[PDB]
């Protein structure tokens, strides 16, 4: 079993030298799920994390104006996959969050360029936050709330590719699912409205160009909002017509879980 | 199965086509 371990150790060492870092990132990214202890191995040295963070820092000049290549995007995404590995491990998650590592990813979420290198960079960056929200931790929710991730997700939900829209909606859904999260969004009409308006624009687009995967997350967000009494009275007035119609009835005939959620939403809204 | 896809795997697929053609040999 030591042949795998010795290969992992060698690649970890190779991240220190910039001459061997690119190949080491590629090899280690392929083992992000195969090796369960990969995250504490990576976190052990400040040097390994500094090297991964250096890869993120190297593409910040490719933002203004947008000049990112597929090669640049692909290499940084290999380093984001190693950070995602550290974000989701039970031994390293708290330390990753105490080190404010997601903040290094926020400049990538702020980008608006629709070229594939930037859109796929946002997809992978969203994936790191996605892995982090999936852990189902109060510390994660508190971090995301104070660092203003909600506006970043809403922008992507409105203008991103189908996959980026799904991850962004999934992040919002997981924040909404938490009691602190739902209370935060429903605290002011402004915050609720930002969410409701974007969800509404998404329903109108899904009625033109369908996506059952995206619709599943959009409906779950609306259903969670219905649990708050103020959001429920607001939705009685602003809920899109397409959700009360037979608009998605054809598609939802094959998606029982979503059809159930939409039924529970109309039931919550009819008092 | 909550997401239904792997964001990193989808990135590698999406960029593979562009990486093979973006640099003029
Ligand atoms: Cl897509
Ligand atoms: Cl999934
Ligand atoms: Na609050």
């Amino acid at each position: 079993h030591m042949l795998e371990r010795e290969k992992i150790y060698q690649w970890i060492n190779e991240l220190s030298s910039p001459e061997t870092r690119e190949n080491a990132l590629l090899e280690l990214s392929k083992k992000r799920e195969s090796v369960p202890d990969l995250a504490p191995m990576l976190w052990h040295s400040f040097g390994t994390i500094a090297a991964l963070l250096q890869e993120i820092v190297n593409i910040y000049p490719s933002i203004n104006p947008p000049t990112l290549t597929a090669h640049q995007s692909n290499r940084v995404c290999n380093a984001l996959a190693l950070l995602q590995c550290v974000a989701s491990h039970p031994e390293t998650r708290s330390a990753f969050l105490a080190a404010h590592i997601p903040l290094f990813l926020y400049p990538f979420l702020h980008t608006v360029s629709k070229t594939r290198p930037f859109e796929y960079l946002r997809l992978t960056s969203l994936g790191v936050i996605g892995a982090l929200v999936k852990t189902d931790e109060q510390e994660v929710i508190n971090f995301l709330l104070t660092t203003e991730i909600i506006p970043l997700c809403l922008r992507i939900m409105e203008s991103g590719s189908e996959l980026s829209k799904t991850v962004a909606t999934f992040i919002l859904q997981k924040i909404l699912l938490d009691d602190t999260g739902l209370a935060y969004i429903c605290q002011t009409y402004e915050r609720f409205s930002h969410v409701a308006m974007i969800l509404g624009k998404m329903v109108l687009q899904l009625s033109k160009e369908p996506s059952a995967r995206l619709l599943k997350h959009v409906v779950r967000c609306y259903l969670r909002l219905s649990d708050n009494p103020r959001a429920r009275e607001a939705l009685r007035q602003c809920l899109p017509d397409q959700l009360k119609d037979t608009t998605f009835a054809q598609v939802l005939k094959d998606d029982t879980t979503t059809k159930r959620w939409l039924a529970q939403l109309v039931k919550n809204l009819q008092e | 199965d909550d997401l239904g896809f792997d964001p990193f795997v989808e990135t590698q697929k999406g960029l593979a086509e562009l990486m093979e053609n973006e640099v003029v040999q």
